[PDB]
């Protein structure tokens, strides 16, 4: 029911399955072999991404999952020009 | 409740739902282009809206705005948008 | 199928599919305006049915989607914009991208029913809000992202 | 019927669904008095469940719910639940 | 519930006049000019296939058609019809 | 619907909660997703020790305050109730 994602330094981030199953490269990481099929953990490691876009993809998560369809009044994603630039690299490497 | 059964009425998201001065739905045509059937003027129909959120037939729209510069439904000036 | 795989343009970069979407296209004024009266969804379903490339931009950067949101009869023939946007999302155009002149076609929608059924149909992603930020923060994304990233910075 | 198994999460909404959708400009029936009848809640998930599928295949159409030709099944909990109503 | 029953032939009762409406504007706008009577026959003869309009449905209606200016009794005779 | 982010440390829990409920079931979902014992959890609202028997709503962020965009930073404490020594996240890199 709760997956974990650890970030390249050392972070770590536990959301909902539901949450993290919106992107499509997570949903082939939690497959596979290592599934880890314990149903509390499923942790998956990013070597590469930082703490603060694996942060930002959480929300993101949640803000998808909240907002898919409803309430039409869709409130703007808080996007910094500092975390730009890389949370795109981010969502692509995911498939968000 | 094991089971349940339900009926939906579904219309089209517009917020207009009729001209109320035909007394048409405004996805057909008006009565202005009702009358000489297809012809070249049928193809405009331009749906006008109002400042009140009031929505008619551009010719229904045309013939009040002749008679009178009043909202049919309320005491309202007409103005386009 | 082997007169879109050609990719014919007009003068102003009109893709075949363009000519059905928009509401420009000149038609005959002999019976076929009877008949053929542009933009129809029909021609557009089976141009994307016969696999019409639905991302195509003309020279001024308009998508399909942003022509076919320009339409100056939402509700007249409301059936037809409704059908032709359905089918226009459902093969994969952006609904986010941007013209040459960097406009949402939600912002170019000049129609408050077009901005309805396209805010219906926007199916939004991480990708496309990084993107859209990324531009209007105008960084500079060339040689810091992966190529096929490049062009979607470059329609984002 | 399948797309409440189609769901990436289990969503057992427990009520059997075989809610009729029919076009508001044939139809003449209709609701003119207000009748606000607010949803039972224990079958309120199911109309927030076929409204999520009824938008992404049907941009666009609103569905008002006419609850007088609106009919289901009775829980008789309370009576100890003998046969059914 | 006879009740309703008169509310049907009543909903229809608006709907013939509004078909009657749209059927005086579809003669009106091929001809710009018609004989009072003369539109009487012909708004039969386009509604015998559908309801069957009492003499007075047409009075009422071209009354009707009168005040939202659509059309008009002419200046030479108030016999002679004209849109406007 | 708050929205909550939950810190110990390097690991960082996102989880959605309603508006009027105590923390009580909150400490037992933590305790059901952090494997460890129940008696140990101490949340804490910006330095501030939080009051068990109010809701979480009430405790000082609301719907409004919470946004799933950016939710709470609510921190989390262990039994020695330890000090929170939360680990912030890095930094982006500036932007030339
Ligand atoms: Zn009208
Ligand atoms: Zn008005």
């Amino acid at each position: 029911m709760y997956v974990k994602l650890i970030s390249s330094d050392g972070h770590e981030f536990i959301v909902k399955r539901e949450h993290a199953l919106t992107s499509g490269t997570i949903k082939a990481m939690l497959s596979g072999p290592g599934q880890f099929a314990e149903n509390e953990t499923n942790e998956v490691n990013f070597r590469e991404i930082p703490s603060h876009v694996l942060s930002k993809v959480c929300m993101y998560f949640t803000y998808k999952v909240r907002y898919t369809n409803s309430s039409t009044e869709i409130p703007e994603f808080p996007i910094a020009p500092e975390i730009a630039l890389e949370l795109l690299m981010a969502a692509n490497f995911l498939d968000c | 409740v094991k089971k349940w059964n339900a009926v939906a009425l579904w219309a089209w998201d517009i917020v207009v739902d009729n001209c109320a001065i035909c007394r048409n739905h405004i996805m057909d045509l008006c009565i202005e282009c009702q009358a000489n059937q297809a012809s070249a003027t049928s193809e405009e129909c331009t749906v006008a809206w109002g400042v009140c959120n009031h929505a008619f037939h551009f010719h229904c729209i045309s013939r009040w705005l002749k008679t009178r510069q009043v909202c049919p439904l309320d005491n309202r000036e007409w103005e386009f948008q | 199928y082997n007169l879109i795989h050609l990719d014919p343009r007009t003068r102003e970069g009109f893709t075949l599919l363009h000519l059905a979407v928009n509401s420009n296209t000149p038609v005959d004024d002999f019976h076929t305006n009877d008949v053929c009266s542009f933009p129809n969804a029909l021609v557009t379903k089976l141009l994307l049915d016969c696999g019409a490339e639905v991302n195509a931009v003309d020279n001024e950067g308009n998508s399909a989607l942003h022509i076919i949101v320009q339409y100056n009869r939402p509700i007249s023939d409301f059936l037809t914009l409704h059908s032709i946007i359905i089918s226009l999302v459902e093969a994969g155009a952006h609904t986010d991208m941007t013209n040459k002149q960097n406009k949402t076609p939600l912002d170019k929608s000049t129609t408050g029913v077009s901005e309805i059924l396209l805010k219906t149909q926007m199916k939004m992603s991480l990708k496309c809000l990084a993107a859209r930020a990324v531009r209007a923060n105008d960084i500079n994304y060339q040689d810091q992202i992966p190529r096929t990233l490049e062009e979607f910075v470059g329609f984002h | 019927n399948n797309f409440i198994k189609n769901q990436d999460t289990v969503i057992d909404l427990g009520i059997s669904f075989q809610i009729y959708v029919l076009q508001a400009g044939a139809w003449p029936l209709t609701q003119a008095p207000s009748s606000t009848f607010a949803i039972p809640q224990e079958l309120e998930k199911s109309v927030q469940m076929f409204e999520l599928f009824y938008s992404q295949h049907f941009s666009g159409r609103k569905l008002t719910w006419l609850h007088y030709l609106c009919t289901g099944e009775v829980k008789m909990n309370y009576l100890g639940k003998p046969y059914v109503a | 519930t006879p009740q309703e029953m008169e509310q049907t032939r009543s909903a229809v009762d608006e709907d013939r006049k509004m078909y009657l409406q749209a059927a005086i504007v579809r003669i009106m706008k091929a001809r710009k000019v018609l004989r009072h009577n003369a539109l009487i026959q012909e708004v039969i003869s386009q509604s015998r296939a559908r309801f069957n309009p009492s003499i007075s449905m047409i009075k009422k209606c071209i009354e009707v058609l009168i005040d939202k200016q659509y059309i008009e009794r002419s200046q030479a005779s108030a016999d002679e019809y004209s849109y406007v | 619907d708050v929205f909550l982010m939950i810190r110990r440390h390097k690991t960082t829990i996102f989880t959605d909660a309603k508006e009027s409920s105590t923390v009580f079931e909150l400490k037992r979902i933590v305790e059901g997703i952090l494997k460890r014992p129940p008696d140990e959890q101490r949340l804490y609202k910006d330095d501030q020790l939080l009051d068990d028997g109010k809701t979480l709503g009430e405790c000082g962020f609301t719907s409004q305050t919470a946004r799933p965009q950016a939710p709470a930073t609510v921190g989390l404490a262990f039994r020695a109730f330890e000090a929170l020594c939360i680990e912030p996240f890095s930094s982006p890199p500036e932007l030339p």
